[PDB]
């Protein structure tokens, strides 16, 4: 029983770490969108010509 | 059935019984049906029915809410009579879940406007002020209706928190943000004045807003007012169905119409080796040198 | 390593050959061994040798608690209070006018 | 005229560093703007803004702390932000942090945020996150001032005040309970709001 | 006014950058593991799902490195209206913007003509854009978070859409043997995804079945094997035997 | 007769019973709160209590706050660092008393971060008006299912600023309380050592 | 060096600006110093603020320059090693702590210099405590530190521990052994008596070093191998 | 409200960052994310030694404990070697044989429980020089042992000669392996995993009177 409860707790800790790394990935992907916006905004200006 | 009684009162128990009876019939409620139910709740401005529906049917579904559904729920919970703090908690939970999940439509401004109106009715000045950070993060501009809701929250939050400093901080928006005042703004600021006291800045703002309202009345014929947010009453067949089409056929898939191919294994399964003797560990000749 | 294989000592790791109880056969642990290790039991400070360690160790606490219990409490329950409706209103921050 | 404006902006910055009235500094920055014609309608010729350089950001940050309620004291900042947007200059992280350090009230922070939104000013994600952190710190300071006033007028801390002490602000975009946000955005430059 | 009395430049030789080089290289490794180190199909899917994964830190793609003229042109009008995007919070991935071509948010088309709006409207979207719009609608319906593309329901709907596309292709091109084999593989994968979704989350599986009218999509092929209980032994062999939460749906007494 | 004598003489027998770890139903947090408020009232002599907040009558700050129960506050599978059980403000010092959990993977979440401690100290400065120059804050991790003599002594020394002699004068049963930490749980012992051997965080 | 270490131990200096002239222990011969160090990435030992610590650092630098060592990390490592070889472990540790507090980074070489004192005396517990302290200070134990640990166990007459440390260094530490490592292992196997296969192990290890690693045996290798082989009366080993 | 976590990937909380792909490798991404979460205010970094998440997981050997550090969650995703139809033991034996027939110094083999146990047993018996990246949970390097040209390992054969049949060894089988061909056999080593997830050889198996599932033989 002790081993089983330890395994369950380890799974929960893994889920917590997954949430943390998902937050990190969200922050990373927001930054990469900024590159896309700057590149895309300049191109659309040309299309107005 | 739910859409037919949208303009009829005294049918919340019927809606709840229909939702309960959905399960024995082999059917499950979906986002369209929840949207229709919350549309009925917002139209009837009952609030308690919407709260009960969310508490005992929706949370078990564990589905992503839609912006229309969230807006209808918040509209019902705000326009209802005698709102409670559990309604604020549910609205915050729904807003957080909606932000966490994705969306294509944009109802952020009306959703937050109704949330601020709910905070005004409840007295949650802190929640109303904190929703401003969410609005700023979304980049949406503030509205005179939102500021009026903040003023009303300050007026009717005598117990929890709020004072002349809060009144001044709220009233410094119209000058700084260049937002036109309103008759509802004047009423709310007078209510806040009577609730807390007489600050000179508040008095000067009251005088200038009275002069501006008189000038606007002279220019036009009727004083301006904060128009209420319209309630969606569209039929269920044009409620932005989140499914295009699946014209698949299980009979054709099982009968292998169009000639599907699976590339079966060859000699690997068939071969079993020599069965002259018994299968012993390490084989008959463990190890070999060539 | 032998230090890792054998159990540690008092201040940390210790070689098994540094313990007399290990390197000395049991049949030779009588006589001179007892003379050598007598001081490990029967030598020390006067308090260490004469103070009885098998006596009562909670008598001070017990007597403190007994005298505290015998000592009365000047303040008791507010049975002399009016306990009226006006008192309840004052407790709730209310009154007849409210 | 660009060098003259640069040294004039330096002298105005040192004057503002010296103890001066907020209305006085508003008048000084407005007079400088009108005398150098830092107007959006100015053509490419005689555009001191394009050559201001560091003077441009110095004048941008010189007016914010003295916002008060003056219409001129707001529209001078609006004109400066419009000029920045027309010239395409992007505000650095240091510039944003210095601009929001001089901010005193949440109303003024909202005013400057919406003014720069109207003027379409360029910046990076690190600057945006620094602005958000400053905004939430300003809201926290306002709530702390309110609770200090209520505590000093009531004689004892309230349960709500202690709950606020433990929790923080109601809502946040970089909440303290998860001290791993902003690592990607910030290049190990934590904003020390004071 | 402190002054330094001792210093050894050659003994020091210090090169710690104030922008932390370990942080720079960690970000580069993350970007490489997300986009650069992938198969071509995975790179295509990553580009289709995310906004600027192909743009490096230098903001110059390899194609731009090799063909500067074909990548960019000269335009007199400055990007004065284009400042910081204050609406970026609501568009984390491409699936949040499937209304216009190239997944362009609506707010970005403000100071642009109705002709450009019509050119970027839905009618001009390509076949790939329309397929991504469909799968993005389904991901919006059945997503767990903003960057959720591997939910069981999302996998089921994507497998079904792939099967539909392959079958529609075979409707007009009935002599594509490789497409026939791919369709068989996709149907098997869809069956596995649907069985897993049915066992782990029955609500969404039932909703999908009812919505798309494929009631018998999960049926046993052969009576000979079915009557030996090999169709139900799949649930046990797949680790999905005991997962129902009996208390929620029934009375375990 | 013996139980009557015990209840008549040992007024805090239930507190000792819960601290030793005998209470399996509701832990020992309630007894810890009763012990802390008893010490606070014995020190202040003008203690006023209102629900889960106990405050002295101005002067030197003596504030005890029962924030929440960490056992129910902590949720497995989520990411939220820093959940305190008790908050004690004594003078210009703030102490975050946190009871550890039986799950070793949740202690890291339970302990608040340095930024969280700085923010809480800043909030204390904002609300109570304590100058930022002289403000200290620190954590205090307590064993999950009991409360050993060493932990109690550290609590008395750090939180209530009471030396051992006057603590024993105030509390008779303290000197005979001889409960020690469980030798099996080494994760908690190491965490408690590295948490209680750190200096006060200033400002 | 001994008198400087005694002064630094008995009466450690103070990080105050105007304490150098006030203190007779370390007689001399606005902008914050720590802020300047943080801005310009310079150690606090190179800053002259007329402080007591500044005077102590200047005296130490003058003494080391007189000896022939620059006031840097390598010079500090050399002086601490020289002290530790001739006892004076406490004085060496005091100098190490003073350098750490003055900003000259306590590198793994300095930690090895500290470990030399325990290695010469054979204090296994002290060497392990030093390894743990180096790990806790965020510094990876290097091949020299592992060599000093092996020498500590060899001098403490636990010879199989040297081989165990070598195996753990190869497996977990991931440090390729060098000629010094091979010499230490050969000495440990030569003096080892826990297992009967020490001589075959040493011979195979020597062959492995010669062939696989590609090293060339030097005088230490040859002396260790000959000392091991001159212990068995077998004519084959004598011929070897 | 309950979401079932089906599969070891979901139980271990894989991010599934790659779009529409669940079987993609993620260890590098997780390692870089942990490196980002590391702190460069006294901020002591973490050493490169292999670590464990729990203080109780430190080895009981005091010397071995010096090579392990207690890292909370950064201890996961350790290792540099990546994963290099058949059983892991069969693959391990094939790699070892085909590299010792090519006179290589190191062989990268997948690090499973049985594989690392067999590697440790061979190291104890002296058939392997050493190991690299042994704490890695995916693969590790076996350093081959050479003496006077020819390799120490002569014949290495897995128990599952066809790669699809497993065998359970009784204590009688272990004792017969010990006394194979009428002689006491400490020369050829038979390795078996016991019922307690413990990998030993036939000598220890017959000493403690147990058996197990055989893995491979090497001499």
């Amino acid at each position: 029983e002790k081993k089983r409860i330890e395994a369950r707790q380890m799974m929960d800790g893994r889920q917590a770490l997954k949430k943390k790394h998902l937050d990190l990935l969200r922050e990373f992907h927001e930054r990469q969108f900024f590159f896309w916006y700057e590149r895309a905004s300049e191109r659309l200006q040309n299309m107005n010509l | 059935l739910v859409y037919a009684i949208r303009g009829v009162a005294g049918f919340g128990d019927y809606v709840m019984d229909v939702l309960s009876q959905l399960r024995p019939r082999g059917l499950t409620p979906d986002f369209v049906l929840f949207t229709l139910s919350f549309m009925y709740c917002a139209l009837q401005r009952d609030g308690e029915l919407a709260l009960a529906i969310f508490d005992q049917h929706f949370v078990h579904q564990n589905m992503n809410p839609t912006p229309e559904m969230v807006l209808l729920f918040i509209q019902a919970c705000s326009n209802c009579e005698e709102p409670t703090a559990v309604m604020l908690e549910r609205s915050e939970t729904l807003i957080k879940r909606l932000e966490a999940v994705g969306s294509s439509v944009d109802l952020i401004s009306p959703i937050y406007d109704q949330f601020l109106e709910l905070c005004a009715h409840l007295g949650a000045v802190a929640s109303g002020f904190s929703a401003l950070k969410r609005i700023v993060g979304f980049g949406k501009p503030l509205t005179t209706r939102m500021i009026n809701s903040l003023l009303l929250a300050n007026s009717n939050a005598i117990s929890s928190n709020g004072s002349l400093s809060m009144t001044e901080e709220l009233v410094g928006f119209f000058t700084l943000l260049k937002i036109r005042p309103n008759a509802d703004t004047e009423i709310c600021v007078n209510l806040c004045r009577d609730a807390f006291g007489e600050s000179p800045v508040v008095n000067d703002f009251i005088k200038v807003i009275g002069e501006s309202l008189q000038g606007d009345s002279e220019k036009g014929e009727a004083p301006q007012y904060d128009e209420d947010i319209p309630v969606i009453q569209v039929p269920p067949h044009e409620l932005r169905q989140l499914r295009t089409e699946w014209k698949l056929s299980p009979r054709d898939i099982v009968l292998r119409r169009f000639g599907q191919h699976t590339k079966p294994p060859g000699k690997a399964a068939l071969d079993v080796g020599s069965m002259r003797g018994s299968v012993i560990p390490f084989g008959r000749s463990p190890g070999e040198q060539l | 390593g032998m230090m890792a294989m054998h159990p540690p000592g008092k201040d940390g790791l210790l070689m098994p050959d540094r313990v007399v109880d290990n390197r000395l056969p049991d049949h030779l642990k009588r006589g001179y061994y007892d003379d050598v290790y007598w001081k490990d039991f029967f030598a020390g400070s006067d308090e260490h040798l004469n103070e009885p360690r098998m006596g009562l160790r909670g008598d001070e606490m017990r007597r403190r608690l007994e005298e505290a219990q015998t000592s009365p409490a000047p303040t008791t329950a507010k049975d002399t209070r009016r306990r009226t409706l006006e008192d309840v209103l004052k407790r709730l921050g209310k009154t007849t006018r409210d | 005229l660009a060098a003259e404006a640069r040294r004039e902006i330096h002298e105005l910055w040192l004057s503002a560093e010296t103890a001066l009235e907020r209305e006085k500094r508003v008048q000084q920055v407005a007079a400088l703007i009108e005398k150098y014609k830092l107007d959006p309608s100015t053509p490419r010729e005689a555009d001191v803004s394009r050559g201001l350089g560091d003077a441009f950001d110095r004048l941008l940050l010189l007016c914010l702390p003295l916002g008060k309620t003056d219409a001129k004291g707001t529209d001078n900042l609006e004109r400066l932000m419009h000029l920045a947007g027309r010239n395409g200059r992007e505000l650095s992280v240091r510039t944003i942090q210095h601009l929001f350090a001089r901010t005193d009230s949440f109303a003024e922070a909202l005013a400057v945020f919406y003014t720069m939104r109207r003027c379409h000013v360029a910046m990076n994600m690190e600057a945006y996150y620094s602005m958000l952190y400053s905004l939430q710190r300003l809201e926290e300071e306002g709530w702390g001032q309110h609770f200090r006033n209520e505590y000093e007028e009531n004689g004892a801390p309230s349960e709500q005040a202690m709950d606020f002490i433990v929790k923080g602000i109601s809502n946040a975009l970089l909440p303290e309970n998860k001290p791993w946000l902003g690592r990607v955005m910030f290049q190990d430059r934590n904003v020390p709001d004071r | 006014h402190p002054a330094i009395w001792l210093w050894y430049p050659w003994r020091m030789n210090p090169e710690p950058p104030t922008p932390h080089m370990p942080q720079r290289r960690a970000l580069k490794n993350v970007h490489g593991a997300v986009f650069n180190d992938l198969t071509p199909v995975q790179k295509k899917r990553q580009e289709q799902m995310l906004y600027g994964v192909n743009i490096p830190e230098t903001r110059q793609m390899k194609f731009e490195e090799q063909h500067p003229l074909l990548a960019g042109a000269l335009r007199k009008l400055e990007g004065q209206p284009k400042g910081f995007p204050f609406w970026y919070r609501k568009y984390p991935t491409r699936r949040h913007a499937y209304e216009y071509r190239f997944s362009i948010p609506v707010e970005m088309l403000d100071g642009y003509n109705d002709d450009v709006k019509k050119a970027l409207s839905k009618g001009m979207m390509s076949i790939q854009e329309k397929q991504f719009a469909q799968e993005a609608m389904y991901m919006e319906r059945y997503a767990e978070h903003d960057f959720d593309t591997t939910s069981p329901a999302v996998l089921a709907v994507k497998r079904a859409l792939k099967c539909r596309v392959l079958r529609n292709h075979l409707l007009t091109n009935p002599h594509n043997n490789i497409i026939k084999t791919v369709l068989a593989n996709t149907e098997r994968k869809l069956n596995h995804a649907l069985r897993r979704l049915r066992k782990v989350d029955f609500k969404k599986y039932w909703e999908i079945i009812r919505d798309h009218d494929v009631q018998d999509i999960l049926q046993p092929p052969n009576l000979v094997t079915y009557r030996q209980g090999s169709y139900w032994k799949y649930d046990w062999n797949a680790g999905l035997a005991i997962s129902t939460n009996l208390a929620d749906v029934m009375d375990p007494r | 007769e013996l139980v009557a004598h015990i209840v008549r003489n040992y007024s805090q027998i239930d507190i000792i019973y819960d601290f030793l770890g005998f209470n399996y139903s509701e832990g020992y947090r309630s007894s810890l709160r009763r012990y802390m408020e008893y010490l606070q009232c014995k020190t202040a002599e003008n203690v006023r209590a209102s629900g889960r907040l106990v405050t002295g009558d101005k002067g030197e700050h003596n504030i005890l706050f029962d924030y929440c129960v960490s056992r129910e506050s902590l949720v497995s599978g989520d990411s939220c660092q820093g959940i305190i059980d008790f908050l004690y403000i004594n003078g210009n010092d703030v102490t975050l008393i946190i009871i550890a959990s039986d799950n070793p993977w949740l202690r890291n979440r339970q302990l608040p971060h340095r930024r969280q401690m700085e923010g809480i100290a800043r909030r204390v400065c904002f609300v109570l008006g304590i100058p930022p120059s002289e403000v200290r804050i620190r954590n205090l991790l307590l064993p999950p299912t009991y409360l050993d003599k060493g932990s109690i002594v550290r609590l008395n020394d750090i939180v209530f600023r009471l030396s051992n002699e006057q603590s024993n004068l105030l509390i008779p049963w303290l000197t005979n309380y001889n409960k020690e930490l469980d030798p099996k749980d080494v994760d908690y012992t190491a965490l408690a050592k590295t948490t209680n051997e750190e200096e006060w965080l200033t400002l | 060096l001994l008198e400087i270490g005694n002064k630094l131990l008995r009466s450690p200096p103070s990080p105050e600006p105007l304490s150098g002239k006030a203190s007779k222990l370390y007689p001399p011969v606005r902008l914050r110093a720590e802020e300047l160090s943080a801005k310009y990435n310079v150690p606090m030992a190179y800053i002259d603020d007329s402080s007591e610590a500044s005077n102590a650092s200047k005296s130490l630098a003058l003494v080391m320059e007189d000896v022939g060592l620059e006031f840097t990390e390598d010079g500090l490592t050399v002086v601490i090693s020289a002290l530790s070889r001739q006892g004076y472990g406490t004085i060496g540790r005091a100098i190490f702590d003073f350098a750490s507090a003055m900003g000259l980074g306590p590198s793994a070489e300095m930690y090895r210099a500290l470990m030399k004192y325990a290695s010469r005396r054979g204090d296994v517990n002290e060497s392990m405590a030093l390894i743990e302290e180096m790990k806790g200070n965020g510094i990876t134990p290097r091949i020299g530190n592992w060599h000093e640990l092996m020498y500590t166990f060899y001098k403490a007459k636990d010879y199989p521990a040297v081989s165990q440390i070598v195996d753990n260094m190869k497996m977990y530490a991931n440090i390729e052994p060098n000629e010094v490592t091979f010499v230490l292992q050969l000495k440990a196997l030569a003096k080892d008596n826990s297992q009967l296969n020490s001589l075959p192990e040493a011979i195979q290890l020597f062959d492995q070093m010669e062939n696989v690693y590609g090293f060339i045996a030097s005088r230490p290798h040859y002396d260790a191998m000959m000392f091991h082989l001159s212990q068995s009366p077998r004519p084959e080993m004598r011929l070897r | 409200g309950h979401r079932l976590l089906h599969g070891k990937r979901e139980r271990e909380g894989s991010l599934f960052a790659v779009a529409n792909d669940v079987k993609r490798d993620e260890r590098l991404l997780r390692q870089q994310l942990n490196a980002l979460l590391e702190e460069e205010v006294p901020q002591t970094p973490l050493v490169d030694l292999p670590g464990v998440e729990r203080r109780r997981d430190l080895p009981a050997d005091p010397i071995t404990r010096l090579f392990f550090q207690h890292k909370g969650d950064h201890a996961l995703y350790y290792g540099t070697y990546d994963k290099p139809l058949y059983t892991p033991i069969y693959d391990f034996c094939h790699r070892i044989r085909e590299a010792t027939e090519q006179r290589k110094r190191f062989v990268v083999v997948p690090s499973t429980i049985e594989t690392r146990g067999c590697a440790r047993v061979m190291h104890d018996h002296g058939l392997v020089a050493g190991f690299r990246d042994f704490h890695n949970d995916r693969a590790f390097a076996v350093e081959l042992k050479y003496f006077q040209g020819d390799s120490t390992i002569n014949v290495i054969e897995p128990c599952s000669y066809d790669g699809r049949t497993e065998f359970e060894w009784s204590p009688k089988m272990m004792r017969r392996l010990l006394n194979t061909h009428g002689i006491h056999n400490r020369l050829v080593v038979y390795i078996c995993r016991t019922a307690d997830n413990r990998i030993i050889d036939h000598i220890h198996a017959v000493k403690e009177n147990i058996g197990g599932r055989g893995l491979m033989m090497v001499h």
